[PDB]
Protein backbone atom coordinates (compact mmCIF):
# COMPACT_ATOMS: atom_id res chain seq x y z
CA UNK A 1 0.00 0.00 0.00
CA UNK A 2 1.26 3.40 -0.97
CA UNK A 3 2.52 4.90 2.68
CA UNK A 4 6.17 3.56 2.96
CA UNK A 5 8.83 4.27 0.69
CA UNK A 6 11.42 1.49 -0.41
CA UNK A 7 13.28 1.57 2.21
CA UNK A 8 16.97 0.78 0.40
CA UNK A 9 15.79 1.96 -2.49
CA UNK A 10 15.15 5.08 -1.11
CA UNK A 11 18.49 5.99 0.87
CA UNK A 12 17.27 5.79 4.40
CA UNK A 13 20.81 4.50 6.33
CA UNK A 14 22.78 5.78 3.38
CA UNK A 15 23.59 9.49 4.40
CA UNK A 16 26.53 10.73 3.65
CA UNK A 17 27.37 9.53 6.71
CA UNK A 18 26.07 5.81 7.03
CA UNK A 19 27.82 2.54 6.17
CA UNK A 20 25.18 -0.03 5.55
CA UNK A 21 21.27 -0.27 4.54
CA UNK A 22 19.47 -3.29 4.49
CA UNK A 23 15.81 -4.21 3.75
CA UNK A 24 13.98 -6.67 6.14
CA UNK A 25 10.48 -8.26 6.08
CA UNK A 26 9.72 -5.73 8.76
CA UNK A 27 11.38 -2.65 7.35
CA UNK A 28 14.88 -1.84 7.56
CA UNK A 29 18.14 -2.17 8.90
CA UNK A 30 20.95 0.17 9.00
CA UNK A 31 24.76 0.44 9.57
CA UNK A 32 27.00 3.25 10.76
CA UNK A 33 30.61 4.08 9.75
CA UNK A 34 33.30 4.53 12.09
CA UNK A 35 32.81 8.14 13.54
CA UNK A 36 28.70 7.42 13.52
CA UNK A 37 25.90 6.46 15.13
CA UNK A 38 22.06 5.64 14.63
CA UNK A 39 19.54 8.14 15.59
CA UNK A 40 16.24 6.94 15.27
CA UNK A 41 13.41 8.86 14.18
CA UNK A 42 10.15 10.34 15.38
CA UNK A 43 8.37 7.37 13.93
CA UNK A 44 10.44 4.46 14.59
CA UNK A 45 12.89 4.60 11.66
CA UNK A 46 16.60 4.99 11.79
CA UNK A 47 19.90 6.44 9.75
CA UNK A 48 23.56 7.62 10.69
CA UNK A 49 24.91 10.55 11.84
CA UNK A 50 28.29 11.70 14.00
CA UNK A 51 28.47 9.15 17.15
CA UNK A 52 27.67 10.49 20.41
CA UNK A 53 24.73 8.17 21.60
CA UNK A 54 21.63 7.21 19.29
CA UNK A 55 22.75 9.44 16.78
CA UNK B 1 21.08 9.06 34.17
CA UNK B 2 19.66 5.43 35.20
CA UNK B 3 22.57 3.72 35.88
CA UNK B 4 22.01 -0.41 36.27
CA UNK B 5 25.30 -1.99 37.24
CA UNK B 6 23.66 -5.10 37.15
CA UNK B 7 23.22 -7.74 34.62
CA UNK B 8 19.34 -6.76 33.49
CA UNK B 9 17.20 -4.02 33.70
CA UNK B 10 14.00 -3.11 32.70
CA UNK B 11 12.95 0.47 31.07
CA UNK B 12 8.98 1.76 30.43
CA UNK B 13 8.89 2.11 26.42
CA UNK B 14 6.07 4.62 24.82
CA UNK B 15 5.15 5.68 21.36
CA UNK B 16 6.73 9.06 21.19
CA UNK B 17 9.61 8.07 23.31
CA UNK B 18 12.54 6.06 22.90
CA UNK B 19 14.84 4.03 25.40
CA UNK B 20 18.68 4.29 25.24
CA UNK B 21 21.10 1.71 26.97
CA UNK B 22 24.95 2.23 27.36
CA UNK B 23 25.61 -1.94 28.75
CA UNK B 24 28.89 -3.25 27.97
CA UNK B 25 27.70 -7.09 26.85
CA UNK B 26 29.02 -9.49 24.22
CA UNK B 27 25.59 -11.01 24.25
CA UNK B 28 22.55 -8.93 25.12
CA UNK B 29 19.33 -10.21 25.06
CA UNK B 30 16.40 -8.34 25.27
CA UNK B 31 12.80 -8.79 25.04
CA UNK B 32 9.70 -6.12 24.74
CA UNK B 33 6.63 -6.75 26.86
CA UNK B 34 4.22 -6.73 24.33
CA UNK B 35 6.12 -7.94 21.06
CA UNK B 36 9.80 -7.62 20.18
CA UNK B 37 12.78 -9.34 21.23
CA UNK B 38 16.59 -9.27 20.18
CA UNK B 39 19.96 -10.93 20.72
CA UNK B 40 22.98 -8.82 20.31
CA UNK B 41 25.33 -11.45 19.37
CA UNK B 42 28.47 -9.00 19.40
CA UNK B 43 31.11 -11.99 19.48
CA UNK B 44 29.60 -13.58 16.74
CA UNK B 45 29.34 -10.38 14.97
CA UNK B 46 25.63 -10.24 14.31
CA UNK B 47 23.11 -8.83 15.61
CA UNK B 48 19.77 -10.86 15.88
CA UNK B 49 15.90 -10.14 16.41
CA UNK B 50 12.59 -11.15 15.71
CA UNK B 51 9.23 -9.69 16.40
CA UNK B 52 6.40 -11.81 17.62
CA UNK B 53 6.29 -14.72 19.85
CA UNK B 54 7.76 -17.05 17.95
CA UNK B 55 9.69 -15.51 15.11
CA UNK B 56 12.75 -15.62 13.24
CA UNK B 57 15.62 -13.35 14.20
CA UNK B 58 16.90 -11.16 11.27
CA UNK B 59 20.51 -10.50 11.42
CA UNK B 60 22.61 -7.59 11.23
CA UNK B 61 26.18 -8.17 11.00
CA UNK B 62 28.75 -6.44 13.35
CA UNK B 63 31.91 -4.95 12.56
CA UNK B 64 33.68 -7.18 16.32
CA UNK B 65 32.27 -5.06 18.87
CA UNK B 66 34.67 -4.83 21.73
CA UNK B 67 31.78 -4.68 24.73
CA UNK B 68 30.88 -0.93 25.14
CA UNK B 69 27.32 -0.70 23.39
CA UNK B 70 24.17 1.53 23.25
CA UNK B 71 20.86 -0.32 22.44
CA UNK B 72 18.17 2.33 21.64
CA UNK B 73 14.36 1.40 21.54
CA UNK B 74 11.69 3.77 20.29
CA UNK B 75 7.85 3.00 18.71
CA UNK B 76 5.89 5.72 16.62
CA UNK B 77 2.85 3.82 16.37
CA UNK B 78 2.44 0.86 17.57
CA UNK B 79 4.36 -1.59 16.12
CA UNK B 80 6.70 0.77 14.12
CA UNK B 81 9.92 0.30 16.85
CA UNK B 82 13.11 1.67 15.84
CA UNK B 83 16.39 -0.09 17.64
CA UNK B 84 19.47 1.50 17.41
CA UNK B 85 22.84 0.04 18.39
CA UNK B 86 25.91 1.38 18.79
CA UNK B 87 28.78 -0.54 19.47
CA UNK B 88 33.04 0.20 20.47
CA UNK B 89 34.64 -1.90 17.86
CA UNK B 90 37.92 -4.21 18.53
CA UNK B 91 39.51 -2.39 15.38
CA UNK B 92 40.33 0.79 16.87
CA UNK B 93 37.23 2.22 16.29
CA UNK B 94 33.65 2.76 16.69
CA UNK B 95 30.18 0.81 14.95
CA UNK B 96 26.72 1.78 15.28
CA UNK B 97 23.76 -0.08 13.88
CA UNK B 98 20.14 -0.50 13.74
CA UNK B 99 16.85 -2.00 12.43
CA UNK B 100 13.37 -0.66 12.33
CA UNK B 101 9.87 -2.63 12.56
CA UNK B 102 7.42 -1.30 10.59
CA UNK B 103 5.12 -3.63 12.58
CA UNK B 104 5.70 -5.30 15.06
CA UNK B 105 2.31 -5.66 16.21
CA UNK B 106 2.48 -4.17 19.47
CA UNK B 107 0.11 -1.40 20.91
CA UNK B 108 1.75 1.89 22.58
CA UNK B 109 3.72 2.13 25.99
CA UNK B 110 5.44 -1.14 26.32
CA UNK B 111 7.69 -2.76 29.15
CA UNK B 112 11.28 -3.57 27.85
CA UNK B 113 13.13 -6.17 29.25
CA UNK B 114 17.36 -5.35 29.01
CA UNK B 115 19.09 -8.66 30.25
CA UNK B 116 22.88 -9.10 29.77
CA UNK B 117 23.87 -6.12 30.23
CA UNK B 118 27.00 -7.25 31.82
CA UNK B 119 28.23 -4.32 33.24
CA UNK B 120 28.49 -0.81 33.32
CA UNK B 121 24.85 -0.81 32.04
CA UNK B 122 22.92 2.55 32.32
CA UNK B 123 19.81 3.53 30.94
CA UNK B 124 18.29 6.63 29.71
CA UNK B 125 14.98 7.44 28.57
CA UNK B 126 14.08 9.71 25.39
CA UNK B 127 11.63 11.00 23.43
CA UNK B 128 11.22 9.75 19.90
CA UNK B 129 13.54 10.88 16.85
CA UNK B 130 12.37 12.77 13.72
CA UNK B 131 11.68 12.06 10.33
CA UNK B 132 10.33 8.91 9.08
CA UNK B 133 11.72 6.87 6.00
CA UNK B 134 11.10 2.81 5.92
CA UNK B 135 9.53 0.42 3.53
CA UNK B 136 7.01 -1.35 5.62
Amino acid sequence: LSETPAACSSNPCGPEAAGTCKETNSGYICRCNQGYRISLDGTGNVTCIVRQESG
Amino acid sequence: KTEIHGDSTKATLEEGQQLTLTFISTKLDVAVGSCHSLVANFLDGFLKFQTGSNSAFDVVEVEEPAGPAVLTIGLGHKGRLAVVLDYTRLNAALGSAAYVVEDSGCSSSEEVSFQGVGSGATLVVTTLGESPTAVS
